[PDB]
């Protein structure tokens, strides 16, 4: 029953290297906790779900500080990769940091994560020893270079073994009631008929939480993996997620068909057949 | 620059159920770069009062939105999204289907 | 809690 807190910081440079647009959020499992938009009226780290309210004014801000404190070197970044790349005045560039720790079930350190990206692939990545880097190609050597000499990593590794795995056993704790749950789905099965030869019988998940799911056809008790379609799990916009699968099937032989899902909400798998 | 086109999926939060209110949701996800127009359509209208997620990438530094509203499901009226990005030489319509 | 260590690239 392992855990996990990470944030997505996204930088977005303007035309003409104006204030650039940059976008935080934070998350515990699937869950958003905190949000921070450049454009947004308050200029503060604003809270997105129940339990994370009950921290103090000390704690809003000190985090809109840190958030400030990054927005603002990934501005001076944008600017000198842009004419590091000699990349023109009119366009927008992207930096996008995630960072986060994983925690087991007794709440110990299990994992850290800090890797960064520019224009959609990668830069930098902080490896799993928490003590060296992997770095891209040219502008990103200059920047490994640069936090080797300074031993950046040492103090990277502090927070995500320290105040990462620190706050997100709190926010564990404050929030056990939606964080430690699992909503289990809701399945049933629905028939499309595509001819007189063949349907397609599409299998349904509806209102589960954590998003990870596991959905497989059978055919007489086989995996079936011809003509199968899945679509990418979805959010449902409630804090739960939805996902289908969907297999074609010959006219008269619905019945050998199973569909069967695995879920962490589940004591026992599902099995669905055709009625 | 790595670009990548977006994925666009049309749904409701609750099954649908013609006369009871529910949320139209459009996901876009897999794409790169964030600065993207997605617009929800009904009868081939823009719904005006339309809100959004925050935006949050995946781990392969692809973006994602949910664009979701409140509203009603009937026989005859239709629903679709409209979306458009760098990658979308023409804008992206995808319609809603109950059955997906 | 977010980060704490700013670290410039370049
Ligand atoms: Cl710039
Ligand atoms: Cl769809
Ligand atoms: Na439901
Ligand atoms: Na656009």
């Amino acid at each position: 029953g392992s855990h996990s807190m990470r944030y997505f910081y996204t930088s977005v440079s303007r035309p003409g290297r104006g204030e650039p647009r940059f976008i935080a959020v934070g998350y515990v499992d699937d869950t958003q906790f905190v949000r921070f938009d450049s454009d947004a009226a308050s200029q503060r780290m604003e809270p997105r779900a129940p339990w994370i309210e009950q921290e103090g004014p000390e704690y809003w801000d000190q985090e809109t500080r840190n958030v400030k404190a990054q927005s603002q070197t990934d501005r001076v970044d944008l600017g000198t990769l842009r004419g590091y790349y000699n990349q023109s005045e009119d366009g927008s560039h992207t930096i996008q940091i995630m960072y986060g720790c994983d925690v087991g079930p007794d709440g110990r350190f299990l994992r850290g994560y800090r890797q960064d990206a520019y224009d959609g692939k990668d830069y930098i990545a902080l490896n799993e020893d928490l003590r060296s880097w992997t770095a891209a190609d040219m502008a990103a050597q200059i920047t490994k270079r640069k936090w080797e000499a300074a031993h950046a990593a040492e103090q990277q590794r502090a927070y995500l073994e320290g105040r990462c795995v620190e706050w997100l056993r709190r926010y564990l704790e404050n929030g056990k009631e939606t964080l430690q749950r699992t909503d289990p789905p809701k399945t049933h099965m629905t028939h499309h008929p595509i001819s007189d030869h063949e349907a397609t019988l599409r299998c349904w998940a509806l209102g589960f939480y954590p998003a990870e799911i596991t959905l497989t056809w059978q055919r007489d008790g086989e995996d079936q993996t011809q003509d199968t379609e899945l679509v990418e799990t979805r959010p449902a916009g409630d804090g739960t997620f939805q996902k289908w699968a969907a297999v074609v099937v010959p006219s008269g032989e619905e019945q050998r068909y199973t569909c069967h899902v695995q879920h962490e909400g589940l004591p026992k798998p599902l099995t669905l057949r055709w009625e | 620059m790595i670009q990548r086109t977006p994925k666009i999926q049309v749904y409701s939060r609750h099954p649908a159920e013609n006369g009871k209110s529910n949320f139209l949701n459009c996901y876009v996800s897999g794409f790169h770069p964030s600065d993207i127009e997605v617009d929800l359509l009904k009868n081939g209208e823009r719904i005006e009062k339309v809100e959004h997620s925050d935006l949050s990438f995946s781990k392969d530094w692809s973006f994602y939105l949910l664009y979701y509203t409140e509203f009603t499901p009937t026989e005859k009226d239709e629903y679709a999204c409209r979306v458009n990005h760098v990658t979308l030489s023409q804008p992206k319509i995808v319609k809603w289907d109950r059955d997906m | 809690s977010v980060l704490n260590d700013i670290l410039a690239r370049l």
